[PDB]
RNA sequence: CUCUAACUAUAAAAAUCUCUCUUCUC
């Protein structure tokens, strides 16, 4: 039976979209079904912020960030903890998991 | 050389490892007490011990 | 007493290949003794012990037996080794085999010397083996030369001349080799007289044969005449076979026949 | 400027065997190339942070003998059609470079990111493991 | 490690005794004209080093050339062409952004408009210039997206293209670079399209270079000191 | 009754299984 009225794809009116490859397993998966996670992080983590600050010319050098949109597979997404199985009445909710920190 | 350094724990970050027998703590050096590391310990510790380290650049990684 | 390592120093170097006899196994690894060098102990760890997944250690290591290994780190203060076993290439084991075999020969010979003279192997190695290894890289080639050319004992000081005499006696007794060099010449004669041709040919062949090595032309086939020579020096027998070939060519060129070659003189 | 002789650190951290490769400003001249697999045994931990740590100490010592006192980090992932996410060792390499006296300037990420891949290795169903 | 099958198919020296340092001199259009030092083999009679230097392309942050930090995210490539001995001169070779800023402004829920133009400057230098703009959410837009229709995008591309052509054909890359440093072309492009669409973050990125006419010594030495 | 900031990072191997099923009416 229909486990998902949206069929998971989130297409509803296109017929075909261009597939994208998985970052981990390189699975040719449609760009809308594939789970996209925007990893924006610090090029140097808090483990070395003090060290870099002390040992860098250009006082108050604003260190750069690194941005990458990761196109996960879906088997990979289940396995790499990116996305989790949910209750059948909980699958309804599409809002992200409530702002991890404020 | 003999670069043996000491580090007093300021807090203990739970117990890690597949065995469940190792722990993870946040140590701060006897010198330069504003410079801290996270390090893995194998045995009973609490806030106050002085670990001995043969390294200083190493940081603890969660054991799986 | 087997001691006083083969090389000029008792400690290893950082990259070498070696061979090891296992003595025991502990949980973290095995601290075992080196045989390419004298006796110094060192660890081989389980993570760098087996090639495939380490399912058993008894089957692989076989304590009390001989294996190939390499050395990665060295303790040059009191003596401790870090070794490796998975990183032995398919080509590494072969040269390890040959190196250990020549070392074992040069060790057993001088061990017999020490046992017959009841003098520690340290002094005997310092007096004989070390200068020879300095001169020619390894003492076994010097032993082969002493079998052939006896100038190798000039400028070397033994503890006593009786030591040199007994060592030369054991060289003559133990390292007896020749090489069976064999060639096959195709006879193709259909000339008028063809048996006196071969008779004269081997009359000349046995004429030039030196005392130290024999020359006999054996007959296996009418076209295929075989030449077998015991190369004691491994370099003059080829010349002997070539001279015999020259003689047989001179024989055949004027009777009226011809001959061919299948197997030139090859060891 | 107080005559800080500059170089570029130019770290390359794949998912195995990270690279630390310092060069002058032009980049045409290569000095102190020592890599991660240069210094660690297991052949599987070439990507490990400790590998990049020791490689970083060696390049720092060599460059300090050279005369270069400050470096420019150019972090590179494996790039191309590959994962193109920075390797585990590169961050440790950068930290150890910043530890060993060297001064740090203008960290950049220079991973080769395509306007598209030619084709990603693995087949349509990819690596099945 | 230390493993090698030796599939090879001491004469050792230290290669730094036969080496030395040259200095990188920036064009006068930048303030901090002392760029850095470059390591070179010692001069040999058979092969002179000065031949080897020319053609080198040094990559320097723009903020390192003007002292300020408003130019932190830009980057300039200089070409080594003329060596004065223990000091060499660099001409402009190219411009680019830093990937950090580029990804920082390429954000979702807004259309990026790209303009590409290959032109010839006042001299015979032939350049290629890329401009990137992003539609801006209005200061009153309760609607959350900020998309632009294809007609607006095409009009904006036309405007940016004509502006870039105008400001290349009317000056030389000396004057063009002196114009690029205070990014007045960005302001002008934003102002010329103010009626069409808001266009936040109008930037000129990756000023390429495709041809050099000849070796003109007079202006190159004139560009220094 | 006014509000968009923090973060990473595990994929070794594991095949197969002979019974027999039994009533709800105060
Ligand atoms: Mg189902
Ligand atoms: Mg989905
Ligand atoms: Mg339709
Ligand atoms: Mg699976
Ligand atoms: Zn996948």
């Amino acid at each position: 039976p229909k486990k998902r009225a949206s069929n998971g794809r989130n297409k509803k009116g296109r017929g075909h979209v261009k597939p994208v490859r998985c970052v981990n397993c390189s699975r040719s998966v449609p760009k809308d079904k594939a789970i996209k996670r925007m990893a924006i992080r610090n090029i140097v983590e808090a483990a070395a912020i003090r060290d870099l600050s002390e040992a860098s010319v250009y006082a108050e050098y604003a260190l750069p960030k690194t941005y990458n949109k990761l196109h996960y597979c879906i088997s990979c997404a289940i396995h790499a903890r990116i996305v989790r199985v949910r209750s059948r009445t909980d699958r309804r909710i599409r809002a992200p998991p409530q702002r991890p920190r404020f | 050389k003999t670069p043996v350094t000491l580090a007093k724990v300021i807090k203990v970050l739970g117990r890690t490892g597949s065995r469940g027998g190792v722990t993870q703590v946040r140590v701060e050096f006897l010198e330069d007490t504003t410079r801290t590391i996270v390090r893995n310990v194998k045995g009973p510790v609490r806030e106050g011990d002085i670990l001995v380290l043969m390294e200083s650049e190493r940081e603890a990684r969660r054991l799986r | 007493t087997s001691h006083c390592r083969f090389y000029e120093n008792k400690y290893p170097e950082i990259d070498d290949i070696v061979m090891v006899n296992v003595q025991q196994i502990a949980e973290m690894g095995a601290y075992v003794k080196l045989l390419e060098y004298d006796n110094i102990e060192g660890m081989i760890l389980l993570s760098e012990l087996s090639r495939r997944r380490i399912r058993s250690i008894q089957k692989l290591i076989r304590v009390g037996k001989n294996d190939v290994a390499v050395v990665l780190r060295v303790d040059k203060e009191k003596g401790y080794i870090d070794l490796s076993k998975r990183r032995v290439s398919s080509e590494d084991i072969i040269k390890c085999e040959e190196k250990y075999q020549k070392s074992k020969t040069v060790h057993s010979i001088l061990r017999y010397c020490a046992e017959k003279f009841q003098i520690p192997l340290e002094e005997l190695y310092k007096t004989i083996a070390w200068p020879l290894s300095r001169k020619f890289g390894h003492a076994y080639e010097a032993f082969k030369l002493s079998i052939i050319d006896e100038t190798v004992w000039e400028g070397i000081e033994p503890p006593s001349k009786d030591v040199l005499d007994e060592l030369k006696n054991y060289i003559s007794k133990r390292l007896t080799p020749a090489v069976k060099i064999r060639a096959d010449v195709e006879v193709s004669c259909f000339s008028y007289e063809g048996i006196d041709a071969i008779k004269d040919a081997l009359k000349s062949a046995e004429d030039m044969s030196t005392e130290q090595m024999q020359v006999k032309v054996k007959l296996v086939a009418a076209p295929l005449y075989v030449l077998t020579t015991q190369a004691l020096d491994k370099q003059k027998g080829i010349e002997q076979l070539e001279s015999a070939i020259e003689k047989i060519t001179e024989v055949i060129t004027k009777y009226g026949g011809v001959c061919n070659i299948t197997m030139p003189p090859k060891a | 400027d107080n005559s800080q002789v500059f170089g570029v650190a130019r770290i390359f951290a794949s998912f195995n065997d990270t690279f630390v490769h310092v060069t002058d400003l032009s980049g045409r001249e290569t000095i102190a190339r020592v890599t991660g697999g240069m210094k660690v045994k297991a052949d599987r931990d070439e990507s490990s942070p400790y590998a990049a740590m020791l490689a970083a100490q060696d390049v720092a010592a060599k460059c300090k003998e050279v005369g270069i006192t400050a470096v420019h980090i150019k972090i590179r992932a494996t790039g191309g059609t590959r994962s193109k996410t920075p390797g585990p060792g590169g961050q440790a390499a950068l930290r150890a470079l910043a530890r060993s006296g060297l001064r740090i300037g203008r960290i950049e990420d220079v991973t080769p990111v395509p306007s598209d891949s030619t084709r990603k290795k693995g087949g349509r169903r990819g690596r099945r493991l | 490690a230390v493993g090698k099958n030796k599939r090879l198919s001491k004469r050792v020296v230290d290669p730094f005794t036969r080496k030395e340092w040259y200095d990188i001199k920036a064009p006068s259009t930048f303030e901090n004209r002392n760029v850095g030092k470059t390591l070179v083999n010692k001069s040999v009679g058979l092969k002179n080093a000065s031949d080897s230097l020319k053609g080198r392309v040094v990559e320097v942050c723009l903020a390192d050339l003007q002292g300020s930090e408003d130019h932190s995210f830009r980057k300039v490539k200089l070409r080594v062409d003329e060596v004065q001995g223990k000091n060499l001169l660099t001409n402009f070779h190219g411009m680019d952004f830093t990937t950090d800023k580029l990804r920082s402004m390429v954000r979702k829920w807004q259309t990026l408009i790209e303009a590409n133009v290959t032109v010839k400057t006042s001299d015979d230098y032939v350049l290629r210039i890329f401009a990137i703009a992003f539609t801006r959410k209005q200061a009153n837009q309760v609607k959350r997206t900020s998309y632009a229709q294809s007609s607006h995008i095409r009009q904006i591309r036309k405007v940016i293209s004509e502006i870039l052509t105008r400001e290349v054909q009317n000056s030389t890359l000396a004057q063009l670079t002196s114009k690029l440093i205070p990014e007045v072309i960005n302001k002008e492009i934003e102002n010329a399209t103010k009626d069409i669409f808001p266009l936040q973050n109008v930037h000129i990125r990756k000023v390429k270079l495709l041809k050099q006419p000849k070796f003109d010594l007079g202006s190159l030495l004139s560009l220094h000191g």
